[PDB]
RNA sequence: GACGGUAUCUAACCAGAAAGCCACGGCUAACUACGUGCCAGCAGCCGCGGUAAUACGUAGGUGGCAAGCGUUGUCCGGAUUUAUUGGGCGUAAAGCGAGCGCAGGCGGUUUCUUAAGUCUGAUGUGAAAGCCCCCGGCUCAACCGGGGAGGGUCAUUGGAAACU
RNA sequence: CGCGGUGCAUUAGCUAGUUGGUGAGGUAACGGCUCACCAAGGCCACGAUGCAUAGCCGACCUGAGAGGGUGAUCGGCCACAC
């Protein structure tokens, strides 16, 4: 299953920026419903570990029973911080790499790019938007597909890349020069809350 | 003595209990409030307010918290060694956790821990759950952890020595 | 009657530490003279000495505290009991406060803390926690 | 008799074969005495692992290669050094 | 050549020609809480002439089926 | 206990017992005798059909049933929803579950499966009740 | 070559055929309207319902999950609620009314010795598959393959002698 | 053949080829395996016997672990074929 909802209500459900922007909570930043615009009531301990999972999970656009078995492969890394690590695999995971390096705005456009095959690891057609993407492997746009206003729409938008990718426009490749760093992630997000979480 | 000024702390309330006194024409209600203020570098209280209204109760009970604060031991992210606090009915046992691992904790030893700024740690409640029960265990516990150093200098020994 | 030297020497220790008592004297026996030894070099214990008498000796031990006068030590345990013997594999040898106590064993070797056990690798019979 | 066999392992559609020493009585994917051996017929070249040490001194005790297993021993050589063994 | 499982134990009952009991008296740690049980395993040992006697600490060595419940032979008396 | 003690006489724990008896034994008809068969369900005939009072905090008329189930046991079940089919000599398919309200009943009828019908005008939960989406 | 024109690949066309279930009083993330009036009914526990129900029914929203969702059944966990790890017995359940005592359990100091327990090494074995660790193959995963590790109160055999 | 893995003592006695011996016969083979004599022995509160339940295991589910439960599919052994 691929959540289609509307976006904004997601990200302001969550009370931060999915898409960065910030364009959903600039106007009206309530929660979703009738009840948002008014005041509510604090959220207990369960409910703010709980957002703060939904957060990463919504984020990626992943379903609950592939965010757990991915949350139980980082545990399996021996070294480094549990949830720095887990965010380390979700940014590895395909969809996100083709996000990062701007072949499509947003994480839905990378994924249904990924899914419909326009994209290439290798110069090998992958369409499994949950493919883990290598450092060092090169993710290419398909030689029939780069002819496309949106993709090259989406590389031209795109000015700012994070450190550890490194693209080619020309050739619309690109590929993870080292694992992001904890503070190259999202900030906003805390894994710790996360981690706590699925302790349950 | 650990003087409240010059530590930036912050409180959490742990419990709001509705107390009944019986009076002649009937009940009497106050509000009692157990509260945790800690500095998320080592310091942590926990005081106890009543009052007939729950902010005033609150507000009582923080500055009672702040008198109490006490430091605890930290190495890295977690404890130094394990360590069991009793009070009373409460019990706990709290044990270093690897980095990264999270507060595995329930209720009121997690707002103890956060508050106090520890950041991994496994803990186990063995008595009641009884809030200011387990708060009082919880500090019992944390007094008990002792420094790496200070056991080196009270038994005369190098810290290398002694590990 | 007795049935636990070792657990009595451990416990007039623990007694004694409570009340903060300078010093205190126990029947000698070869095992407690081990246990004392360690722990005078271990620091736990100010000094230890020897009266010999006509029945087993004695042991005296000046039990050592800090500036303020905390106590050096903690607490005493015994693990290894008459009802139920306590063996620890090569492997197996515990750790007291992560270092910051220690673990008397009896092995092959002699009487020996866990430091000591587990660097010849050798396992024991766990006498006692101290920290 | 002894029998050098292929004994089947993978999943539907794409098959494995381990060339193990087992009884001829015994079931095909059941008990053998002694794995000596693989062959993944998917590889383009069959690709063969192989214990030829064991593999001839199994055949010296003996054991009677399917037909399939005596192409791949060929194929390897193992054969022709049994043979010469003979002599 | 390959070698049986000899035991010693004293011998509990000879009233019977050419074959005595003996008993292993063996100890076993207890699965649950490691304390250790005595346990009193017992043989009966086939005696080429009755030698020993009752409360006689020997040594008998496996061997193939004499009897019924015959497993063992007799070797050495140590005590008597 | 002393370790001699507990080896002279081991720890035994309680021994827990079901909330739903009659789901967890069947019936053999040629030996005529009671098996031990866990099922989730089990299928049954309504004896007799009503309603019951209460316990003493509540008031109302619960609607009930008197079964004998496949394995010749006869317990007594509660009718969920609003409205029902069930007569005597009607088939119905019971499962677990306890009515705190009722002294006496620990097993549901399910709605629609077997003689029993989905519950008329049911739209939130109706996969309780049984009724298909309209 | 049964599978079988099967997997797969290529090309054209179309957002067009392809989202439900449960939950929202606390525990527990999720709230308001009507209708209802200790009735109809809910419910795992606490407990809701007596005319102004976030707890019933419907509606609108919201939360959880998703080609699944929920209920029941059964096992483990939470349960330290049989506590060896890891509980107790003055008043909460719990010291036999008291003693004499067989077996059993435990046992004062010390020299020597032994090596059953205890510790340790080597060898043999604890099949394969399955867990776990590395490495590979299926577009990924599931799955499959290779190589390891583990797993015994194990048997044989060599050491140590503090403790039993 | 050693050792390991269910409950019930509101189940305490059980055994008479039973326990052992000497022969004889029988079996692929040891053996009360069978038979004739000779003895009266053998098992049992370290649970005999009896009753009830059950195919055993590699493994599988849970658990922090100790352990608790399960014994489908797959493989080994065993047993059975109205
Ligand atoms: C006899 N006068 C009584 C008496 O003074 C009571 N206090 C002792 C007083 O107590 C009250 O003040 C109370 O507080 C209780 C109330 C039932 O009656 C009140 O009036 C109470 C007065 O009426
Ligand atoms: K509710
Ligand atoms: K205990
Ligand atoms: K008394
Ligand atoms: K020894
Ligand atoms: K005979
Ligand atoms: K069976
Ligand atoms: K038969
Ligand atoms: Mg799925
Ligand atoms: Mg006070
Ligand atoms: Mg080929
Ligand atoms: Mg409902
Ligand atoms: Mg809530
Ligand atoms: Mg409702
Ligand atoms: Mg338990
Ligand atoms: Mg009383
Ligand atoms: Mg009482
Ligand atoms: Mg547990």
């Amino acid at each position: 299953s691929r959540y289609t909802g509307p976006s904004w209500k997601v990200s302001r459900r969550l009370g931060i920026s999915l898409s960065g922007t910030g364009k959903e909570l600039a106007r009206r930043p309530y929660k979703p419903g009738q009840h948002g615009p008014n005041s509510r009531g604090k959220v207990s301990e369960y409910g703010m570990q709980l957002t703060e999972k939904q957060k990463l999970r919504h984020m990626y656009g992943m379903n609950e029973r592939q965010f757990r078995t991915l949350f139980i492969k980082a545990s399996k890394i021996k070294e480094g911080k549990h949830g720095v690590n887990f965010m380390v695999l979700l940014e590895q995971r395909l969809d996100n790499v083709v996000y990062r390096l701007g072949l499509a705005t947003t994480r839905r456009q990378a994924r249904q790019l990924v899914n419909h095959g326009h994209i290439t690891v290798d110069g090998k057609r992958v369409d499994i938007p949950s493919y883990h993407v290598e450092v060092g492997q090169v993710i290419g746009v398909r030689e029939k597909s780069q002819n496309i206003s949106t993709i090259k729409e989406a590389v031209e938008a795109t000015v700012g890349r994070p450190a550890f990718v490194s693209f080619d426009t020309e050739k619309l490749e690109g590929s993870f020069t080292r694992l992001p760093e904890r503070d190259e992630l999202y900030p906003e997000i805390d894994e710790a809350l996360v981690v706590e979480y699925y302790n349950q | 003595y650990i003087d409240p000024k010059h530590l930036e702390l912050e409180d959490r309330v742990v419990a709001i209990n509705r107390v009944t006194k019986v009076v002649k024409g009937g009940r009497r209600l106050r509000f009692a409030a157990l509260v945790v203020v800690g500095d998320k570098n080592g310091h942590v209280g926990f005081g106890t307010g009543k009052a007939q209204e729950v902010p005033e109760a609150i507000r009582k009970a923080i500055e009672d918290a702040k008198k109490n604060l006490v430091e605890v031991p930290m190495v890295g992210s977690t404890i130094p060694h394990e360590v069991i606090g009793v009070f009373g009915g409460g019990r706990i046992l709290m044990k270093p956790a690897v980095e990264g691992s999270g507060v595995a904790a329930g209720g009121p030893v997690r707002a103890v821990l956060e508050l106090a700024g520890v950041a991994d740690i496994t803990s186990k409640s063995l008595g009641s759950n009884t809030p200011i029960n387990v708060v009082r265990a919880t500090v019992e516990g944390l007094k008990q952890l002792k420094r790496a150093e200070e056991v080196a200098a009270l038994r005369g020994k190098s810290v290398e020595e002694i590990i | 009657v007795m049935t636990d030297p070792i657990a009595d020497f451990l416990t007039r220790i623990r007694n004694a530490n409570m009340v903060k008592h300078e010093t205190l004297e126990v029947p000698a026996s070869k095992i407690k003279r081990d246990i004392a030894e360690i722990l005078k070099r271990e620091g736990f214990i100010r000094d230890v000495e020897y009266i010999e008498d006509d029945k087993q000796g004695v042991i005296r031990v000046f039990l050592k505290y800090g500036k303020n006068e905390e106590r050096v030590i903690t607490n005493l345990k015994r693990i290894s009991k008459p009802g139920l013997r306590a063996y620890v594999k090569a492997d197996e040898v515990p750790k007291v406060l992560n270092g910051l106590g220690i673990a008397i064993i009896s092995t092959s070797e002699g009487v020996i803390t866990d430091k000591e056990a587990r660097a010849k690798n050798i396992g024991g019979e766990v006498i006692a926690y101290v920290w | 008799a002894v029998k050098i066999r292929l004994k089947r392992m993978g999943s539907k559609k794409s098959p494995f074969y381990r060339i193990v020493v087992a009884d001829s009585r015994s079931p095909r994917d059941g008990r053998f005495i002694e794995t000596v051996g693989t062959y993944n017929p998917l590889k383009d070249p069959a690709e063969v692992v192989l214990k030829e040490d064991l593999v001839l001194d199994w055949l010296s005790k003996g054991a009677q290669p399917s037909d399939t297993v005596r192409n791949i021993l060929s194929k390897e050589g193992v054969m022709k050094k049994h043979h010469e063994a003979k002599n | 050549r390959n070698q049986r499982k000899v035991y010693q134990g004293r011998v509990v009952s000879d009233k019977m020609d050419k074959t005595i009991t003996v008993v292993v008296e063996t100890k076993k740690n207890h699965p649950i809480y490691g304390k250790r049980m005595k346990y009193s395993k017992k043989y009966k040992a086939h005696d080429e002439n009755n030698t020993a006697k009752v409360g006689d600490i020997v040594k008998i060595m496996e061997t193939r089926p004499l009897s019924a419940t015959k497993r063992f032979r007799l070797l050495e008396v140590v005590e008597e | 206990p002393t370790i001699n003690q507990l080896v002279r006489k081991p720890r035994k724990s309680k021994v827990e017992k079901s909330d739903s008896p009659a789901l967890n034994k069947g019936y053999n008809s040629f030996k005529k005798t009671q098996t031990n068969v866990n099922s989730p369900q089990k299928r049954g005939v309504c004896t007799r059909v009503g309603t019951m009072t209460p316990k003493k905090p509540n008031s109302a008329l619960r609607k009930y049933a008197r079964v004998r189930l496949s394995n010749l046991i006869e317990v007594t079940a509660y009718i969920p929803g609003i409205g029902h089919n069930l007569q005597e000599h009607s088939v119905v398919l019971l499962r677990g579950g306890r009515v705190k309200d009722l002294p006496g009943v620990r097993y549901h009828i399910v709605r629609g499966a077997l003689d029993t019908a989905g519950v008329n005008d049911r739209k939130q939960s109706r996969s309780k009740y049984g009724t298909k989406r309209p």
